RNA sequence: GGCCCUCGAGUGCAAAGGCAGAAGGGAGCUUGACUGCAAGACCCACCCGUCGAGCAGGGACGAAAGUCGGCCUUAGUGAU
RNA sequence: GGCCAGUGAGACGAUGGGGGAUAAGCUUCAUCGUCGAGAGGGAAACAGCCCGGAUCACCAGCUAAGGCCCCUAAAUGACCG
RNA sequence: ACCCAGAGCUAGCUGGUUCUCCCCGAAAUGCGUUGAGGCGCAGCAGUUGACUGGACAUCUAGGGGUAAAGCACUGUUUCG
RNA sequence: UGACCGCGUGCCUGUUGAAGAAUGAGCCGGCGACUCAUAGGCAGUGGCUUGGUUAAGGGAACCCACCGGAGCCGUAGCGA
RNA sequence: AUCCCGUGUGAAUCAGCAAGGACCACCUUGCAAGGCUAAAUACUCCUGGGUGACCGAUAGCGAAGUAGUACCGUGAGGGA
RNA sequence: AGACAACCUGGCGAACUGAAACAUCUUAGUAGCCAGAGGAAAAGAAAGCAAAAGCGAUUCCCGUAGUAGCGGCGAGCGAA
């Protein structure tokens, strides 16, 4: 149990009267920062970059079938006759 | 008294191309490393490297780098691996990293 | 409308389909002037599914 | 309430097996014939995010599976 | 037509750096202004840009060795 | 390389220059000092010059920069101009 | 117009932000921006892991075209 | 208590720089500001590691023994 | 696509009609253009019973005193 | 017939705000007004789901899932 920072009580326990925001500016400002990914009104990376060739307009992602165990994970879990090793056992 | 200011006609530039000597001469290089960014032939190709489209001045092998003279002047550069480079544990950097290394041992 | 890129398809493969290996028109896109040279091009180049190096005959 | 995922940028980056964020390269849509053989070769490829700006990717989507290498 | 300095010429287009039997000027034959790539470097906040030995195929030109994936190089351009 | 900040108004001085009128406590770059965020001593007072980097106590001592008629610590010291 | 409600509207703007000791300790720059007193990334703090050897000092090797100097080139210039 | 001596440019905000003749407070006492809910990342700590964990829902209510394995996370990538 | 609507058109009747994310074919599912229907679910001007790491007269309802009073406003309304 | 705290059904229906501007979009079918009725109201007994395996009217919680998607493919919105 840590024993967080009550925040702004006195400049002795450190983060206070301002409490370590520093100067004006719309950081300091109370409510919401900005868009996360905002680059300040140059070109978002997120939007100067082309997008991912199938994912753009249509087709599914390659959600998997099927699965898959292997032989090397199946030997670690021994049945000498092995019934049926299926859907079931495993 | 409050006069009007003349405009100019002037302020435009390219921000410098960043050419020249990458890798010195009596300095090691690579197979493919850029040697000279040269805007014409300055220095000129001699043995062991490639020479570009853009006369830029690259090695083919390893070793280093040699600026010859050309003839009636000019430059070359040409490249040479070297023989044997030996190294002795009785100098100050071997023993000082031997030192530093068995001192972490010693720590941890 | 003075000097203009130029569509030079093949005369080799041209345009056929069936049995999975499919034959799909090679191309090549590239300028000329259109006063200087008025007849169309004709130049021989490569074509990678027909594998020899054709004639790409010129269209539009 | 429970994180919404980014979707615009979602689309943009991808996340491989090993855990690396990687991005398609920009410029080769259109005015392909002015460019060369060599350079549409280099614009075809995926390559990692730049460490720099791993930040505000991940922060953009949190739902990632995504190993800033530890 | 001869003589004499010899590169002060030219190099499509501004400048700088280059270029001698040449990168300048002429002729023959052609289309490598080609597909598949690429060890490796330069340049950088990111986005982008740049040089590339070599291999694979299928050609060009030459007697051959070899040289050719546009231009003597740096501008001729825009992401999503 | 992980987690998580502030900053993104700078100022003067030395030099190398540009702009200006080789005017400005002017302005703009390049290299370094100090302030900024640095008390103390020298500069009468005096951010930015000189000396020197304050963990704390002593009614001890040696010195840097700078000084030794009195205000006000130390030579109304010396020898030659 | 007023009154009540949406409504604690929003305010990259100003003011304000409360107990103690110890350790480290910046920046006022570059890049982009309907941006310039805002923001992003880099640069420079703290903290915590991993990789190794440097740091300061002296001595060699490299390519530079600046101070200087010069008039063979490019301009400019006075006298014979 | 304080003869008389030496030193000593109110505090805050906020600045390149404030004793400032920049801003704020007549004084005294109270009230008066990084919180909570839910998610994501990271660190510290603990439990399990026959992998881990249950959600709603059920409980002589609420906590709570004890059930509930539905789901979730980890166990295979590559490619549109 | 499915569901509902103004304007104009305008079917068929289980050898039928509609749906199965345009659309056609084949399968499967259902029966539109008449109605009704408890529960689990939402809330507190309010009544009874219980509880509080809730308040204690600048707090707690605005209101611990005959408070929406005194007072202000033409009035809605504000309000100790 | 009128009255009635909230909850609820139906009618009309904003803007500030967010998108760092703004008109698509968002705020939202939210606030407000209007009408109506109950202890709840509305829904509701398949012209329904789903896939060749099956389920059997509604309504509410966990979940699937911030997935499939939609979106100046921007801000955001987001199922079964």
């Amino acid at each position: 149990r840590k024993k967080g920072k009550r925040k702004g009580r006195g400049h002795a326990a450190g983060q206070g009267g301002s409490c370590g925001f520093g100067m004006r500016g719309q950081k300091s400002r109370s409510g919401p920062g900005i868009m996360r990914g905002f680059e300040g009104g140059q070109m978002p990376l997120y939007r100067r970059i082309p997008k991912l060739r199938g994912i753009a307009g249509g087709m599914r992602a390659g959600l998997p079938k099927y699965v898959p165990i292997n032989l090397r994970d199946i030997e670690v879990a021994g049945f000498k006759e092995g019934e049926e090793v299926s859907l079931e056992s495993l | 008294h409050k006069k009007g200011a003349g405009s100019t006609k002037n302020g435009r530039d390219s921000k410098g191309q960043r050419l020249g000597v990458k890798i010195y001469g009596d300095q090691v290089a690579k197979p493919g490393a850029i040697i000279i960014r040269q805007r014409g032939t300055k220095f000129h190709p001699g043995k062991n490297v490639g020479i570009g489209k853009d006369h830029t001045i690259f090695a083919l092998i390893d070793g280093l780098v040699k600026f010859e003279k050309y003839g009636p002047d000019k430059k070359k550069v040409s490249v040479y691996p070297r023989e044997i480079q030996p190294e002795n544990p009785n100098s100050y950097r071997a023993r000082k990293r031997e030192n530093f290394r068995l001192q972490r041992e010693k720590k941890k | 409308d003075v000097r203009v890129k130029v569509i030079l398809e093949c005369t080799g493969c041209v345009r056929k389909s069936v049995n999975k290996g499919s034959r799909g028109v090679s191309r090549y896109i590239t300028q000329k002037n259109r006063h200087n040279t008025p007849s169309r091009l004709e130049l021989r180049k490569f074509c990678p599914y027909c594998y020899k190096h054709t004639i790409h005959g010129e269209i539009k | 309430y429970k994180m919404k995922t980014h979707k615009a940028s979602a689309k943009r980056f991808r996340v491989t097996g090993k855990g690396k964020i990687v991005r398609r390269r920009a410029g080769k849509q259109h005015l392909l014939a002015k460019k060369n053989t060599k350079r549409k070769n280099r614009l075809s490829k995926l390559i990692q995010v730049d460490r720099s700006d791993y930040d505000n990717v991940i922060g953009a989507l949190p739902y990632l599976k995504v190993n800033r290498k530890v």
